[PDB]
């Protein structure tokens, strides 16, 4: 604060000035006391000269003379190096009395030593300094912007330079003007009766040789005022760079400063050469995110992970994480867990410790730019099974996570293309199974043909783009089940008749109508499912009887009219999804459905439906909905399998007691207004709802 | 330990510089020459100042006179001033040059620091640079004892002193509790892995029955281990520790097993052979050597205890020492590793032997000498690239021949002979290339247990009735799509694993094996699971493994009582 | 307590106080020492003038004409540095010395120490305070009626500058009548024979010069009191709106100040605008709610 400002240059000008001051002061006492000038007359065995004068006489002489003939600048000696010296002292400490700077320089000197009084510096080198952490980025936000200091202390130095070169230059030809002895030929004559004096007074030459030491203080006092100017007019101090501290740390951070901290730092380093050192560990990136990172570790316990520790999605054990700075190492004790979720996790490094993490198969990585290192990396190479990644601008995608040679599935959500899909070479994804990404891929990337020779299911859901290459999924000949949503397709592509291998079909949100290529479907035997969803389909060629594979049917949310009765031919349909469309009335060749085991017409026009439908014995879930029937028949209580039955939204007056007669369905799966549940006899309700 | 890190810090700070020296040796110079110059001219001039003095300025336009004789009252007193502060800086001259000759020939740019630690044997207390000599010299002329006191913080074993007694400071024995562990043995086990030294709070926990070290620096164990009683199994890898005699005798009749993993044959402490109660043995790491070797382990005949043996250590001939003590060896394994090894005869010596393994030793063939163990019982030769096992015959014989490992070979045939062998209880050979079973495999119809995995296996034969004895067979990764009826016969038959074939239906005769307990079929090119599977009284969802889509051909209460049983 | 309460043109005062004393001292022991009017009589190859006058004659010969001649200003211009540089620093301290108002400013800086001295107030703009929020809201209930130190401080500056301005008013008008010589005719004849006296002292010049040094320092005073006067009447200190922690921390709190807060808050500024800033933190309600919800969240 007082001390840790001042370079060695300083303290030796400081030295100087009070020599200097202990001079002009001298100087003026002996002015005051001693300094008087004797005078006598000059024009005129040896006797006595008296010139018959008296004492008062002599001393108006005196006074007179000294007056006159005495030299103004050797009379004013003490005086004028008394007030240069002052005006040192004070241009010195004015920089340190302007409070207006002070204050930053109090600051300063608070935060430089607080930080190398941190033993945290010293330890990271090799609690509440994580706080301390703030104050440190507050003051680089807020003394960076300065550099007024720099330029007051050019100006001081300036400042008395200047002095120190007029002082030498005029007092050089001063001090020769001065004599011991002087004369003096003033009209004293007629008052007197004497003009001409010879004078003297005794502090001359001793004032000439003190004046000669105090120009030789001065020189000196000029020498380092040089050498200070020289060394600030060579050094260009307006930029401090350590290129040490990361070379011998490795922390890349504290890249470089602004002119004031620059100034302030070097003005340490000459103060000494290790304080810069000490203090410079707060203003590290990287030793803060130790700090960080330790605070972290202590603060969590694994107690807390093993409470929010819950079962993922897909049935494991899965450990969520929602806001972390980094990876608890409490995390890596917890290896019963087969999941693991980070949600919005920047700057994860994860080290060897994942061998800890011995029972894992599924990461779930959320908006997170995730590192590994080689031992972490073979570990989840050999044991990641499953992983989930949500990435937005693709800055957070891992490029290890394509050499997984035993991944098996293997979520993404964010885009690929930004016309591209920008995908890495699937090439070591070896055990690669499932893939579903949620992007807005434009052409199938070849990369997944990379690993179509062992994958089972691809599944891409874009956001409504246009798929344009259908030649790659021609090649998907191990694919299983295949899942198109959104496409924007509007047709039924060509690449699909050439996946025979295929059991599951799925067009959601394609907006298809003309849908007449179920003749080349028939080139698909195996095509148990296929799925229509979202379509502007109306029309059902006959064709669809010749998919006798089929067993799963969907048709909801199309602008189908009527339904035809070839549509029945399929007898192996298992699952009927015929809501939300133009259906009215439903064909009694349903009847022959009777391994269909669901029928859903939910927000139909539905105004009647057929004995036959009953037929379905096997129909373990119906669901009306909000449709126009008006009565229910008592045949109903024939589905002594019906589990599920909603008819919410209808007409019906009175519900048949029949209901009652399926034991499968309950109140929770029996979806009735309560007039209509109301109109179903005390015995049955109870029944539904308990066992009475 | 704050302090430590400081002490570490300024010794790298300053021991290099030698600044400080330099800067005080030319202030000396400056004093000593500058007293030099002073007493030389003062005492020239000193005469100078006289009490009278005659003057002769010239001055007769103002006096008329000429010359004068003046008197300046203090020059007796500048004279007695004179000589009073001459001798102030004769003594002044004096002390500076002691100074200079003093640090001249002291030397004092090394601090010898040798007394202190030869008197308190404390070795460790190695000689300073300059720039923290000169200081300490200093600081041991204004007082020596403050050197000792700073001695003491840079001798390194006090520092690891400290940090054992941190050490000591940080571990509770809850912390230890919660991590003992129980092995696949049901014994207690505390592994201490990269841990920097003992601390004896281990020893309080006598229910301690296994203890695994690895990666812990030549610690020395201390008497308390007495305390330990029920340790009966010692795992230690990679260290050279040390021992003391009255743990040495707690160990030498408290101890059971041994297992060492060594990376260099220094790691082995000597005072093994001084333990007489060692029944198990484990080496893990390459001890072999040029002309010596199997030399530094001809201490084994000392254990006369020893029973088991293993080897992980590489090595192509069979050591001197082991082959005697097998005379009293029951059981000995060794993990050549790739290595292949030559029996030299040798192997037929420990007669008394009943398990033999030798795993990855690139046997290829089978020598005679092992014929000879009639004691011997069971036997895996695991990835001895073995293409022709007709050798069996031979087999008949050790009559007490209960099992018999020969997989990850080159087995694509089954030599009849082993018909002759029906005492085989079990057998493994998965991992080969066999692609029939002949009828008389069926002969051994002692046989329990089976491991036919990955092999070209299409078909199985009517005679597994034979082999009523069978509970447990694997055929994972084969061409098996058939399954005759007589797989059924087998009524005892506990747990299957049959996942991973080209089977398109299985037999409803399912049903027929009520002792069922475990099965697999994922990967089966099955399409309906037969009813009759969910009839088998030890039937549950864990002991079913197929795919959800063709378990749900099963009946509904098949699949609730499947759900109940797994719930209870 | 006694560093904070200085303004830079305060410590200006202060060194320019500390000169004009020192100067008044360094005078006065000039005069006590070796001031001294020589006097002759003025009416009258060349020779000596004797008057046949002896020493005692002499010395009362200066005496009288001292006494009669030298202006009462000449002689009393050391006293007069001396006595108004003493008032001066006299209501420089006064400000403090008044115990009715020194109290208030006592408890101004402990309270403002230590509330900047709480690292909670940092842990807010990124323990016990709480219970020191009490004394805030206590010391906001207390000082906020006061104003009357404002009124007193205006007093002190409106008489320093009126100080200032009277003595260089009359100083100008009595330098040029110092000089070197000087006559004088007194009824000493018939007492020694002689009436007119030439006489001078050899002060003279030199407290010419010492006049115009202390007049050059006078007028930097003066200048110094006129910017802290013409502050004082165009900020309006009366009122103080912060409008910056408001809209940086986003904390809708502390509406405003009194005249006497907002009148310390405006010199705290001066001094340094952080430790306003640090102070504030207390005055915020949101803060102190923030507070009380992480003691109470610690206490539950």
């Amino acid at each position: 604060a007082f001390r840790v400002l001042k370079p060695w240059w300083d303290v030796f000008t400081d030295y100087l000035s009070v020599a200097m001051l202990m001079i002009g002061v001298f100087g003026c006492t002996l002015q005051v006391m001693q300094d008087k000038i004797i005078c006598l007359p000059k024009r005129v065995e040896m006797k006595g000269l008296k010139t018959d004068l008296d004492l008062q006489q002599y001393s108006f002489i005196n006074q007179m003379c000294y007056e006159r003939a005495l030299h103004w600048y050797a009379k004013y000696f003490p005086y004028l190096v008394l007030i240069h010296t002052l005006v040192f002292m004070l241009c010195s400490n004015f920089w340190f009395k302007f409070p207006g700077s002070s204050s930053k320089i109090e600051h300063f000197i608070s935060i430089l030593g607080k930080c190398f009084d941190s033993p945290w510096t010293t330890r990271a080198l090799s609690e509440q300094a994580k706080a301390l952490f703030e104050k440190v980025k507050k003051f680089r936000l807020h003394v960076e912007e300065g550099d007024i200091l720099y330029a007051m202390y050019v100006r001081q130095t300036v400042l008395k330079v200047i002095k120190f070169l007029i002082i030498i230059a005029y007092n050089s030809a001063l001090v020769s003007k001065v004599q011991f002895t002087v004369d003096c030929n003033v009209d004293i004559q007629d008052m007197t009766g004497y003009k001409n004096f010879s004078c003297n007074h005794t502090m001359a030459h001793l004032f000439s040789k003190l004046s000669f030491c105090y120009l030789c203080f001065v020189s000196i006092y000029g020498l380092t005022c040089l050498y200070t100017l020289y060394w600030l007019f060579y050094r260009s101090l307006r930029e401090y760079s350590f290129e040490y501290v990361r070379q011998e740390t490795g922390i890349d951070d504290i890249p470089d400063v602004k002119n004031d901290f620059a100034f302030m730092l070097h003005m340490i380093d000459q103060y000494d050469p290790l304080y810069s050192k000490r203090f410079a560990v707060f203003l590290s990136e990287v030793s803060e995110n130790k700090l960080k990172q330790l605070n972290l570790n202590n603060e969590w316990t694994p107690d807390k992970l093993r409470q929010k520790l819950q079962t993922n999605a897909h049935n494991r054990l899965e450990l969520p994480l929602i806001m972390l700075s980094g990876l608890p190492d409490t995390v890596f004790e917890i290896t019963e867990l087969q999941s693991l979720k980070l949600e919005i996790i920047k700057n994860v490094m994860i080290p060897a410790t994942i061998a800890q993490l011995d029972n894992l198969q599924e990461l779930c990585l959320h908006q997170c730019s995730v590192k590994i290192h080689s031992a972490a990396l073979s570990f989840l190479k050999e044991n990641l099974k499953v992983l989930s990644v949500k990435f937005d601008d693709m800055r957070e995608l891992p490029p290890w996570m394509y050499g997984l040679r035993n991944l098996e599935e293997l979520y993404l959500v964010g885009s690929l293309s930004h016309k591209n899909v920008t995908l890495e070479s699937l090439r070591d994804l070896k055990s690669l199974k499932i893939l579903s990404i949620k992007s807005n891929v434009s052409k199938i990337p070849q990369a997944v043909v990379d690993v179509s020779s062992h994958l089972q299911k691809m599944c891409v859901h874009n956001d409504g783009t246009k798929l344009v290459m259908l030649n790659n999924l021609k090649k998907m000949t191990n694919l299983t089940e295949l899942e198109l949503v959104h496409c924007d397709l509007e047709r039924i592509p060509h690449a699909v008749f050439s996946l025979l291998s295929l059991q599951e079909l799925d067009l959601k949100e394609n907006n298809l109508k003309s849908i007449e290529e179920i003749v080349s479907f028939q080139h698909l035997r195996k095509l148990t499912v296929l799925k229509l969803w979202y379509n502007s389909i109306a029309y059902i060629p006959e064709h669809i009887k010749k998919l006798t594979s089929l067993e799963r049917l969907f048709f909801s949310h199309n602008k189908v009219e009527v339904l035809p009765s070839h549509l029945f031919l399929c007898n192996k349909i298992r699952y009927l999804d015929l809501s939300y469309n133009d259906i009215r009335f439903i064909p009694p060749e349903i009847g022959v459905l009777q391994s269909l085991q669901y029928f859903s017409i939910t927000c139909n026009k539905v105004e009647s439906l057929p004995d036959e439908l009953y037929f379905c014995k096997k129909l373990k879930t119906l669901k009306i909905g909000k449709n126009s029937l008006s009565v229910l028949s008592p045949k109903i209580g024939n589905l002594l399998f019906l589990s599920y039955l909603d008819i919410k939204g209808n007409h019906f007056e009175v519900l048949p007691p029949e209901l009652g007669d399926c034991r499968a369905l309950k109140r929770a799966r029996l979806v009735v207004e309560d007039a209509l549940f109301e109109t179903l006899p005390s015995d049955v309700r109870e029944q539904m709802k308990a066992d009475a | 330990k704050a302090l430590f890190e400081k002490v570490k810090k300024f010794r790298t700070h300053v021991e290099e510089g030698d600044i400080v020296y330099r800067l005080y040796m030319r202030q000396t110079i400056i004093k000593v020459i500058k007293f030099a110059l002073i007493i030389c001219y003062t005492v020239y001039y000193v005469h100078n100042i006289k009490f009278d003095v005659d003057c002769t300025v010239d001055i007769e336009s103002l006096t008329g006179y000429r010359t004068y004789r003046c008197a300046h009252p203090l020059a007796t007193l500048f004279k007695i001033l004179a000589s009073f502060y001459i001798s102030l800086v004769i003594f002044y001259g004096l002390i500076c040059m002691y100074t200079l000759w003093w640090m001249l020939r002291r030397s004092l740019k090394k601090y010898s620091f040798e007394s202190i630690r030869e008197e308190s044997s404390y070795s460790d207390i190695p000689d300073v640079k300059n720039d923290f000599a000169f200081m300490l010299h200093l600081i041991d002329q204004y007082d020596p004892l403050y050197s000792k006191r700073f001695a003491v913080f840079l001798s390194e074993v006090s520092e690891n002193k400290l940090r054992q007694l941190n050490l000591n400071n940080e571990w509770t024995l809850d912390k230890l509790r919660q991590r003992l562990t129980k092995n696949a043995q049901d014994k207690l086990e505390l592994h201490l892995f990269m841990l920097s030294g003992i601390p004896d709070t281990v020893f309080d926990l006598v229910e301690l029955e296994v203890l695994k070290l690895e990666l812990i620096p030549d610690v020395t164990i201390p008497p308390s281990i007495a305390q330990l009683t029920g340790l009966k199994e010692l795992w230690l890898y990679h260290t050279a520790a040390k021992i003391e005699a009255p743990a040495l005798a707690f160990l030498r009749e408290n101890l059971r097993a041994l297992h060492i993993k060594f990376t260099d044959i220094k790691e082995i402490p000597l005072w093994i052979y001084s333990l007489k109660t060692l029944e198990e043995l484990h080496l893990t790491g390459n001890l072999s050597a040029e002309n010596n070797r199997y030399i530094v382990i001809d201490g084994l005949r000392e254990l006369k205890r020893l029973k088991v043996l293993r080897l992980k250590s590489n090595l192509s001939k069979l050591p001197q020492v082991v082959t005697d003590v097998g005379v009293h060896l029951q059981k000995l394994s060794i993990n050549n590793e790739g290595t292949k090894l030559i029996v030299l005869n040798s192997l037929k010596k420990m007669v008394n032997l009943t398990e033999l393994e030798l795993i990855r030793c690139d046997l290829e063939r089978i020598p005679h000498s092992i014929f000879s163990l009639h004691n011997l019982q069971e036997i895996d030769l695991k990835d001895n690239n073995l293409k022709t096992i007709e050798e069996i015959i031979s087999f008949q014989h050790l009559h007490r021949l209960t099992c018999l490992k020969l997989w990850y070979n080159h087995i694509a045939y089954i030599p009849i002979q082993i018909g002759n062998l029906t005492n085989l209880e079990r057998l493994y050979l998965n991992r080969n290339k066999i692609e029939k079973i002949p009828t008389q495999l069926f002969y051994c119809r002692k046989l329990r247990y089976l491991d036919l995995s990955h092999n070209n296996l299409t078909f199985l034969p009517a005679d597994i009735g034979l082999l009523q004895n069978l509970q447990n067979l694997a055929v994972t990764a084969n061409r098996i799509e058939a399954l005759p009826p007589e797989l059924f016969q087998c009524r005892k038959l506990r747990a299957l694993h049959l996942g991973n074939n080209v089977l398109q239906s299985l037999p409803s005769r399912v049903g027929e094996l009520t002792n069922l307990t475990q099965i697999e079929l994922r990967g089966n090119r099955l399409e309906c699971l037969p009813v009759e599977l969910g009839e088998c009284p030890l039937l549950k969802r864990s002991g079913l493994v197929v795919e959800e889509d063709l378990f749900s051909t099963l009946p509904p209460e098949v699949k609730e009582r499947l759900w109940r049983a797994d719930k209870e």
